[PDB]
RNA sequence: GGGGGGAACCUGGGGAACUGAAACAUCUCAGUACCCAGAGGAGAGGAAAGAGAAAUCGACUCCCUGAGUAGCGGCGAGCGA
RNA sequence: CUGUUGGGAAGCAGCGCCAGAGAGGGUGAAAGCCCCGUAGGCGAAAGGUGGGGGGAUAGGUGAGGGUACCCGAGUACCCCGUGGUUCGUGGAGCCAUGGGGGAAUCUGGGCGGACCACCGCCUAAGGCUAAGUACUCCGGGUGACCGAUAGCGCACCAGUACCGUGAGGGAAAGGUGAAAAGAACCCCGGGAGGGGAGUGAAAUAGAGCCUGAAACCGUGGGCUUACAAGCAGUCACGGCCCCGAGGGGUUGUGGCGUGCCUAUUGAAGCAUGAGCCGGCGACUCACGGUCGUGGGCGAGCUUAAGCCGUUGAGGCGGAGGCGUAGGGAAACCGAGUCCGAACAGGGCGCAGCGGCCGCAAAGUCCGCGGCCGUGGACCCGAAACCGGGC
RNA sequence: GUGGAGCCUGGGAGUGAGGGCGCGAGCGAUAACGUCCGCGUCCGAGCGCGGGAACAACCGAGACCGCCAGCUAAGGCCCCC
RNA sequence: GGAUGACCCCAGGCGGUAGGGGAGCGUUCCCGAUGCCGAUGAAGGCCGACCCGCGAGGGCGGCUGGAGGUAAGGGAAGUGC
RNA sequence: GGGCCUGACUGCGAGGCCUGCAAGCCGAGCAGGGGCGAAAGCCGGGCCUAGUGAACCGGUGGUCCCGUGUGGAAGGGCCAU
């Protein structure tokens, strides 16, 4: 249902996808919203009048001395005082759907390949580690890096020959997720990657 | 903290198939010797509490 | 389609309340609490669920019915769900407590009972009791009632 | 995060008291006096733009009758007359004729006496 | 060999009140705060005179769940396996 | 590397190069390639650790038959008084034990919620036992954490000064500049201070040092004011001054005109609060609930703890939860069921759109918002109560 | 009779110290800026505007903004005006 | 009317305390960002009779300042005295 | 005033009055078994409107619904009071 390009000695071949047809671009948003939120530390931290450092002794007496009233000065209302309602430690994370998340990888992968942008590799030349190398043969495939990508592939010796250029991004297959798709503007998978990413959102 | 189910609730009410909350006719405990049978019978019936008061004693038992 | 792209629907991401924050919101000063008494005050009144003003409660003046339990507590009996023949619609072959718990029908720990809401279609069905009118739809369909025990 | 007060209130307050140049002592000088000096102002000026058209046509009308009393006749019996006459030219008028242009305001008295 | 110290944590021996119950005594707060003893890098518990209905399980500890269920309760407020 | 602007290049420009290293910090501004680093690697004579590997040692191991010797004592057990448990005297068992009484050794004993029987479970009155668990003085990593009224009480010589007999209370206080080049020397002055000179890109960056707001004090200028009646403005006109068919400043006369907030039936009110200014200062968060709402799936929806992976990558995990049937105190029956003698009556219940396709939907998950419950729950304030100390 | 009408389900309130005036009563003394009810109004929240010398509730009238235009309302037209 | 919230036209509503609801502005921080603005001058300050906006505000200009700042679109709060 | 009687019913209950709730009130009709009347019919206390007390805890009669492995029992539920 998706015509989508694939690199070969024999060349420039094609591949069909059934990928979802349409695009929820709410969906997507939720995805990446539910993926930043748990990638969170959660560590704005804030005293309380009672976690303050002060004495709980009433600074002066209720009544007579003209003043205005107070307790001890831990309160909110006194320079040096707690905090109030400020921040604690938290969790920001929540379970976002299965099916969510497995609709959205789907989606995004689909939103690429209809734009002509997604691009399938059965293996990688001489790149065998060298940054040298993963860039001669990105150029030979099209990416000079004036379009960052999303090198998607489980052969750790191609990901770390690109992973120090500015444009690449690099992932093994499992690590596959919509922000990291959405985030760069072309998408660039081994056939294994791609092959697990089908059977991830089957 | 989870809600707690509030026992005196429980233990006089239930909320019906559509949410309607149900009590037994108050007013047979006791004293009946001079009560007519019409009304020892009638008040041996369930009876549909008003809205507004059915509405709260919903919320004290939140997991029915 | 990239990131300065993606946005949740309208309606989606509503802005909060904000209260106490000066005239022109219409919610400032006194922060939408009206003016001195215990529901203004920090901590605010007693459950409104429940509590009526020092009177009796609507709840605690209706009576009590029916058994409580005792302690050592509840009594460990067999317990007994229904699922109708329209339920058992999509079988075919054998139905039996198992699989009615796996299509999410029958839930764990409650034994199987077929009622009749529905047709019956000539199935082996296996349980623990049957109603009167599923047992009759269930022989008349040509299908096969199997008591457990 | 935290979001202290930072720069905004400095603004705010500078907004008003810049509003607020040219009023006496503290009321140029302290925000709290400027603000109360303004809410007043805005009211004034509110109520003083209503009245100003009050102001003014009492006056061309204080005119238009110092002008008739010459020709022998009163500010009311003249706006009748106009009024009979059809002749419907407005009171800013009637009183730049009856100082600028008199043998215009003149016949227009002529007219109004006529008129009824 | 002991003695004395150690921020929290831990066990044990003692153990409040405000407060909540829109008053209050049972009840609550809470076996908390706190005092004391003792350990230790943890401590406690631990190898069924168990569980409790299965013709079952198989030391103890800790997390999820069971479940705010079962029950307990001036059958109130609440408490809670 | 070079050129260029510049006090300074890392900016801009030209031509290169490394990358398993484009984390980050510095360097006179903004640097992958200058420095410190980073990826990837390497490293202990000594002390410590060593839950992994290896070795040793202690220790471990049979079957019928007979005998009926032993199998944890002020104990079990029963009663009294109590505690523990969800159990508050309850039908109150169990575990524990202060008082009294007080056994047996497997044909012994305890238990399965009073008790009895039956059927089962288990072996009390001796001891030890890793790990999985709690914590954070200490070291390190990391922040949709603070940024000098914040963040620890303390960025600084702070548990200090100071206060208190004592227990105990408990502050303020950071920033010249790239570099001290921290102003030789002269002048006035007792000095302080200043004026020259000098340094610097800059000195109203001169050490009382970045920025340098406001209240507050002053000098100089424009307009104005000594017959005038005032919540101090406002509208109008005119005069003068300024910038150049317009504006700006000022204000003589005329019109109009009862501060702000609070609380109140009602305030300018002679009712509260506020000297002025700057900064701090009050509706939040968790977990549950209820409605609404944006999506996902839909007779189904959903996972928790954990595990694997990542090192700002996600996945696995179906235990469990809600829903799919209700009615009844219950036994129980079930599209019914409850009351009832009732086949009576009643209570509470049961029953999508288009062309097999799609659409919608029960429901349920997640997000968001309103409100509710539990928490200190919008912030501030008692008088008091209790514990332990001084 | 199409109105910021009505009815139904649901979410969120605030209020539960009122006050003057007219009319109808009670209480009071055919007193009170008195008190307590009823119908209505206004202030409350219209201390915004005109009149009433001034003045929440008397008369007039319901202020979206602007005008150096017109007509009116109550009240006024000798001067202050 | 045109098809759809493009904008035009006609009509009507638009006093307001408690309080309900709606739409926005601005502050800190995150993604956007190995980017972009920046010593030919960041933020901040002081002026402004100018531009946009109903407004909260946002621009633009001059002076100060001397090293940071940060868009469109979204996200989260120690967010406005 | 007299005769016979016990409807001073049991199972229900259409529909209403009243009403914030909870209460209070009126009630035709059907079934069971009756009373009076030749019958029509009346009778679910009293010409009517006061003569009253929610829930909790407990007592007694009934039922035979639950019974903590099982049969009982303890204890409870349910109807009546
Ligand atoms: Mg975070
Ligand atoms: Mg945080
Ligand atoms: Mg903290
Ligand atoms: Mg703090
Ligand atoms: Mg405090
Ligand atoms: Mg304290
Ligand atoms: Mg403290
Ligand atoms: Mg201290
Ligand atoms: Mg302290
Ligand atoms: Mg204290
Ligand atoms: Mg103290
Ligand atoms: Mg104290
Ligand atoms: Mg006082
Ligand atoms: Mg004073
Ligand atoms: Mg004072
Ligand atoms: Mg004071
Ligand atoms: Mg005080
Ligand atoms: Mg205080
Ligand atoms: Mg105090
Ligand atoms: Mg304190
Ligand atoms: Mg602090
Ligand atoms: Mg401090
Ligand atoms: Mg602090
Ligand atoms: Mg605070
Ligand atoms: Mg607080
Ligand atoms: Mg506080
Ligand atoms: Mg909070
Ligand atoms: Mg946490
Ligand atoms: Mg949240
Ligand atoms: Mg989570
Ligand atoms: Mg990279
Ligand atoms: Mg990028
Ligand atoms: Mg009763
Ligand atoms: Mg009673
Ligand atoms: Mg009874
Ligand atoms: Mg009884
Ligand atoms: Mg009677
Ligand atoms: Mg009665
Ligand atoms: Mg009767
Ligand atoms: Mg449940
Ligand atoms: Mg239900
Ligand atoms: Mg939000
Ligand atoms: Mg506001
Ligand atoms: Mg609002
Ligand atoms: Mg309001
Ligand atoms: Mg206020
Ligand atoms: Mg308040
Ligand atoms: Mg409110
Ligand atoms: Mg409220
Ligand atoms: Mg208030
Ligand atoms: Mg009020
Ligand atoms: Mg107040
Ligand atoms: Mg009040
Ligand atoms: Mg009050
Ligand atoms: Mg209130
Ligand atoms: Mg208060
Ligand atoms: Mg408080
Ligand atoms: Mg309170
Ligand atoms: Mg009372
Ligand atoms: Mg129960
Ligand atoms: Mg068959
Ligand atoms: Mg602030
Ligand atoms: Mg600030
Ligand atoms: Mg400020
Ligand atoms: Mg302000
Ligand atoms: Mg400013
Ligand atoms: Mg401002
Ligand atoms: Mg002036
Ligand atoms: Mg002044
Ligand atoms: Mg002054
Ligand atoms: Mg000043
Ligand atoms: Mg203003
Ligand atoms: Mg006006
Ligand atoms: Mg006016
Ligand atoms: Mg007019
Ligand atoms: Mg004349
Ligand atoms: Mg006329
Ligand atoms: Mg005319
Ligand atoms: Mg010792
Ligand atoms: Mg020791
Ligand atoms: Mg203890
Ligand atoms: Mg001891
Ligand atoms: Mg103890
Ligand atoms: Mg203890
Ligand atoms: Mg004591
Ligand atoms: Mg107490
Ligand atoms: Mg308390
Ligand atoms: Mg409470
Ligand atoms: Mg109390
Ligand atoms: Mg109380
Ligand atoms: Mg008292
Ligand atoms: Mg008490
Ligand atoms: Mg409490
Ligand atoms: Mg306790
Ligand atoms: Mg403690
Ligand atoms: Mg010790
Ligand atoms: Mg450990
Ligand atoms: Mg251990
Ligand atoms: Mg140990
Ligand atoms: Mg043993
Ligand atoms: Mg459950
Ligand atoms: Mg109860
Ligand atoms: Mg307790
Ligand atoms: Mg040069
Ligand atoms: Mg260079
Ligand atoms: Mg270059
Ligand atoms: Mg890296
Ligand atoms: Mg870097
Ligand atoms: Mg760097
Ligand atoms: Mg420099
Ligand atoms: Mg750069
Ligand atoms: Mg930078
Ligand atoms: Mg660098
Ligand atoms: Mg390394
Ligand atoms: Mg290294
Ligand atoms: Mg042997
Ligand atoms: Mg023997
Ligand atoms: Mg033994
Ligand atoms: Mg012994
Ligand atoms: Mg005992
Ligand atoms: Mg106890
Ligand atoms: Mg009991
Ligand atoms: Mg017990
Ligand atoms: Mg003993
Ligand atoms: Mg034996
Ligand atoms: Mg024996
Ligand atoms: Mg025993
Ligand atoms: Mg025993
Ligand atoms: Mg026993
Ligand atoms: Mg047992
Ligand atoms: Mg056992
Ligand atoms: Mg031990
Ligand atoms: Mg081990
Ligand atoms: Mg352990
Ligand atoms: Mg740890
Ligand atoms: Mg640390
Ligand atoms: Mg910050
Ligand atoms: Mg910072
Ligand atoms: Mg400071
Ligand atoms: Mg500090
Ligand atoms: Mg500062
Ligand atoms: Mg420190
Ligand atoms: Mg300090
Ligand atoms: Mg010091
Ligand atoms: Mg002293
Ligand atoms: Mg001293
Ligand atoms: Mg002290
Ligand atoms: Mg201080
Ligand atoms: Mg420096
Ligand atoms: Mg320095
Ligand atoms: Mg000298
Ligand atoms: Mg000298
Ligand atoms: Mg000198
Ligand atoms: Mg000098
Ligand atoms: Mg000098
Ligand atoms: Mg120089
Ligand atoms: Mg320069
Ligand atoms: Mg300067
Ligand atoms: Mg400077
Ligand atoms: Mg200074
Ligand atoms: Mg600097
Ligand atoms: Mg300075
Ligand atoms: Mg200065
Ligand atoms: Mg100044
Ligand atoms: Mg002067
Ligand atoms: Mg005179
Ligand atoms: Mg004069
Ligand atoms: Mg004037
Ligand atoms: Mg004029
Ligand atoms: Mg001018
Ligand atoms: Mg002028
Ligand atoms: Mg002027
Ligand atoms: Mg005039
Ligand atoms: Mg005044
Ligand atoms: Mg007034
Ligand atoms: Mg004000
Ligand atoms: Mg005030
Ligand atoms: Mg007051
Ligand atoms: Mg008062
Ligand atoms: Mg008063
Ligand atoms: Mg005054
Ligand atoms: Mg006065
Ligand atoms: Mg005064
Ligand atoms: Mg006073
Ligand atoms: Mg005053
Ligand atoms: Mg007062
Ligand atoms: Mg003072
Ligand atoms: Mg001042
Ligand atoms: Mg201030
Ligand atoms: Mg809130
Ligand atoms: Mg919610
Ligand atoms: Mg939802
Ligand atoms: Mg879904
Ligand atoms: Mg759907
Ligand atoms: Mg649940
Ligand atoms: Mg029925
Ligand atoms: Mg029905
Ligand atoms: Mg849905
Ligand atoms: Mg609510
Ligand atoms: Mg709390
Ligand atoms: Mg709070
Ligand atoms: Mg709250
Ligand atoms: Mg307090
Ligand atoms: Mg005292
Ligand atoms: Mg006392
Ligand atoms: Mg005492
Ligand atoms: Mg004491
Ligand atoms: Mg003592
Ligand atoms: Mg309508
Ligand atoms: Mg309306
Ligand atoms: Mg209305
Ligand atoms: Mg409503
Ligand atoms: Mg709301
Ligand atoms: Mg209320
Ligand atoms: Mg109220
Ligand atoms: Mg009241
Ligand atoms: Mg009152
Ligand atoms: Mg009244
Ligand atoms: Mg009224
Ligand atoms: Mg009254
Ligand atoms: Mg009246
Ligand atoms: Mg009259
Ligand atoms: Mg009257
Ligand atoms: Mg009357
Ligand atoms: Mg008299
Ligand atoms: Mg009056
Ligand atoms: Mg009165
Ligand atoms: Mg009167
Ligand atoms: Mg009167
Ligand atoms: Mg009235
Ligand atoms: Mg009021
Ligand atoms: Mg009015
Ligand atoms: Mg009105
Ligand atoms: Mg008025
Ligand atoms: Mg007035
Ligand atoms: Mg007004
Ligand atoms: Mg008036
Ligand atoms: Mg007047
Ligand atoms: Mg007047
Ligand atoms: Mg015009
Ligand atoms: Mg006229
Ligand atoms: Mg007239
Ligand atoms: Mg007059
Ligand atoms: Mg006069
Ligand atoms: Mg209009
Ligand atoms: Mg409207
Ligand atoms: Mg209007
Ligand atoms: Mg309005
Ligand atoms: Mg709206
Ligand atoms: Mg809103
Ligand atoms: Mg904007
Ligand atoms: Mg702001
Ligand atoms: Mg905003
Ligand atoms: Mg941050
Ligand atoms: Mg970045
Ligand atoms: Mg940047
Ligand atoms: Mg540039
Ligand atoms: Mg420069
Ligand atoms: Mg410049
Ligand atoms: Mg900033
Ligand atoms: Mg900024
Ligand atoms: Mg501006
Ligand atoms: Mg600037
Ligand atoms: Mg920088
Ligand atoms: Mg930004
Ligand atoms: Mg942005
Ligand atoms: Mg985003
Ligand atoms: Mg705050
Ligand atoms: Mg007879
Ligand atoms: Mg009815
Ligand atoms: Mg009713
Ligand atoms: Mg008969
Ligand atoms: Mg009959
Ligand atoms: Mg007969
Ligand atoms: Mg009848
Ligand atoms: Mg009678
Ligand atoms: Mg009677
Ligand atoms: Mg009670
Ligand atoms: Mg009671
Ligand atoms: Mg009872
Ligand atoms: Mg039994
Ligand atoms: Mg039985
Ligand atoms: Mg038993
Ligand atoms: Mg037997
Ligand atoms: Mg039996
Ligand atoms: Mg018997
Ligand atoms: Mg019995
Ligand atoms: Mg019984
Ligand atoms: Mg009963
Ligand atoms: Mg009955």
């Amino acid at each position: 249902v998706y015509q989508i390009p694939v690199l070969s000695p024999s060349g420039r071949r094609e591949l069909a996808a059934d990928l979802p047809a349409e695009i929820n671009p709410h969906l997507l948003w939720e995805v990446v919203r539910w993926q930043l939120a748990k990638r969170r530390r959660g560590t704005a931290s804030t005293k309380t009048r009672g976690e303050v450092a002060y004495s709980g002794r009433k600074i002066w007496p209720q009544k007579h001395t003209g003043r205005a009233r107070h307790g001890d000065i831990g309160a909110p209302i006194f320079v040096g005082g707690g905090v109030v309602f400020g921040p604690k430690p938290r969790d920001y994370s929540y379970t976002l759907p299965k099916k969510v998340r497995k609709k959205g990888l789907a989606m995004a992968v689909a939103d690429r390949a209809r734009e002509g942008k997604l691009l399938l590799v059965e293996a990688f030349a001489g790149v065998n580690g060298k940054t040298k190398e993963f860039l001669a043969w990105a150029k030979e495939a099209g990416l000079d890096g004036s379009e960052s990508v999303l090198l998607v592939t489980g052969n750790e010796l191609v990901r770390r020959a690109a992973r120090n250029l500015p444009w690449v991004v690099t992932l093994a297959p499992e690590g596959l997720n919509v922000y990291d798709i959405v985030r760069t503007e072309r998408l660039v998978m081994d056939l294994d990657a791609w092959e697990v990413f089908q059977n991830r959102i089957g | 903290p989870k809600m707690k189910t509030h026992k005196g609730a429980k233990k006089r009410v239930k909320i019906t198939a559509s949410g309607k909350v149900v009590a037994m006719k108050t007013g047979k405990r006791h004293l009946n010797w001079q009560k007519s049978g019409k009304e020892i019978r009638q008040k041996g019936r369930k009876f549909v509490l008003a809205k507004p008061e059915a509405e709260r004693i919903k919320l004290l038992l939140p997991y029915e | 389609m990239k990131l300065s792209d993606l946005r949740p629907n309208p309606g989606a991401n509503k802005r909060r309340k904000r209260v106490g924050r000066g005239p022109g919101s219409g919610h400032g000063k006194t922060a939408t609490r009206g003016h001195k008494g215990q529901k203004s005050r920090s901590g605010g009144l007693k459950d409104p669920r429940r509590f009526e003003g020092g009177r009796s409660t609507t709840l605690m003046r209706l009576p009590k019915r029916g058994m409580q339990g005792q302690v050592p507590g509840e009594i460990k009996r067999p317990r007994y769900q229904g699922v109708n023949l329209k339920d058992l619609a999509r079988f075919e072959g054998e139905v039996t407590p198992e699989l009615l718990v796996r299509a999410g029908l029958l839930k764990k720990g409650y034994r199987l009972k077929i009622l009749g809401e529905g047709e019956a279609k000539p199935l082996k069905v296996v349980a623990h009791a049957f109603s009167k009118s599923a047992l009759e739809k269930l022989k008349a369909a040509g299908g096969e009632p199997v008591l457990l025990e | 995060p935290r979001a202290k007060t930072g720069v905004v209130r400095r603004r705010k307050h500078k907004k008003i008291l810049k509003l607020a140049k040219g009023y006496w002592g503290l009321r140029s000088k302290s925000f709290r006096k400027a603000r109360e000096t303004l809410f007043a102002a805005g009211n004034y000026a509110y109520a003083h733009r209503k009245r100003r058209k009050r102001d003014f046509r009492r006056l061309w009308i204080v005119r238009i009758n110092a002008a008739c009393r010459q020709h022998g006749l009163n500010y009311s019996t003249f706006i009748h007359g106009l009024k009979k006459a059809g002749i419907e030219v407005d009171r800013k008028n009637l009183a730049d004729l009856a100082v600028r242009e008199p043998q215009v305001f003149a016949e227009l008295v002529e007219r109004a006496k006529a008129a009824q």
